[PDB]
């Protein structure tokens, strides 16, 4: 199972983000 | 029974 | 988990339950890293202050959860354990190092939309995601609130990394580079942790090179939830990834 490690179906297969994962990479990018 | 560490 | 929300269906995949029926409690999270292996934290199976020491049958792994207090019968796979494996080098005396283990699930599980392995970091993901103030997100079933107050469904909080010197200021505890710590600062304002119940469940981030989700940590333990001045500890996944690594390869 690790060729398709970390991938979920009903979000990142169908495009769709989760409600607060852009607090994730707001962080990473900036964090001000 | 706390020796400071709260395991979760 | 304190200070966070309801998860949305599926947002957590890998997200495990470790459960006993009788007496009915949630033991622990966990989280699914291949179809055959589970990754917690070494205290959820083997505490002896508490009288904890589980075997095999002791123990099933409940994968695909959403309700804490409900057998989602279209949904959830229960496995039963083929082995475990603790840490050698982990420390319930004093202060939790190493505190990590291992089940090999007695079959193959297949992935669904519910169930999906969550990625171990390789060097560069694990040296670029974990740095003071980026944000990883914990799930669990544990304590709304610190409490000597449970959720009926999966709950998610979003924590920045917090710098060495801090994490070790924080505390009397000796700390070990085998845990990091998260959650905000007095001066930042914001709240929220990891609370009871919890441990062995997965600290993940999303990778912007792959839009793949890793697991950096495993809520490990605290001084009590949400405290001011006080922050979440973590086993350091990378950190071990040798030995986990080690144990897939030898056992597997
Ligand atoms: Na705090």
């Amino acid at each position: 199972g690790e060729a398709d490690c970390g991938l979920r179906p009903l979000f990142e297969k169908k495009s769709l983000e989760d409600k607060t994962e852009r607090e994730l990479l707001e962080s990473y990018i900036d964090g001000r | 029974q706390e020796d400071q560490v709260d395991p979760r | 988990i304190v200070e966070g929300s309801d998860a949305e269906i599926g947002m957590s995949p890998w997200q495990v339950m470790l459960f006993r029926k009788s007496p009915q409690e949630l033991l622990c999270g966990a989280s699914l890293i291949s179809d055959r292996w589970v990754l917690t934290a070494a205290h959820c199976l083997l505490y002896p202050p508490w009288d904890k020491n589980f075997t095999e049958n002791d123990l099933l792994v409940r994968i695909g959860k959403h309700s804490r207090t409900r057998y989602e019968r279209n949904i959830e796979k229960i496995s039963m354990l083929e082995k475990i494996y603790i840490h050698p080098r982990y420390n319930w005396r004093e202060n939790l190092d190493r505190d990590i283990a291992l089940m090999k699930l007695k079959k193959p599980v297949a992935f669904s939309d519910y169930i999906h392995p969550v990625c171990l970091p390789d060097r560069e993901t694990a040296a670029s995601l974990l740095q003071a103030g980026y944000k990883g997100r914990v799930t669990g079933w544990g304590n709304l609130k610190e409490t000597w107050g449970q959720p009926s469904v999966l709950q998610v909080v979003n924590l920045p990394i917090v710098e060495r010197p801090v994490c070790k200021d924080s505390t009397r505890i000796r700390i070990t580079d085998n845990m990091f710590c998260a959650g905000y600062k007095p001066d930042e304002g914001k709240r929220g942790d990891a609370c009871e119940g919890d441990a062995g469940g997965p600290f993940v981030m999303k990778s912007p090179f792959n839009n793949r989700w890793y697991q950096m940590g495993i809520v490990s333990w605290g001084e009590g939830c949400d405290r001011d001045g006080k922050y979440g500890f973590y086993t350091h996944v990378f950190r071990l990834k040798k030995w986990i690594q080690k144990v897939i390869d030898q056992f597997g």
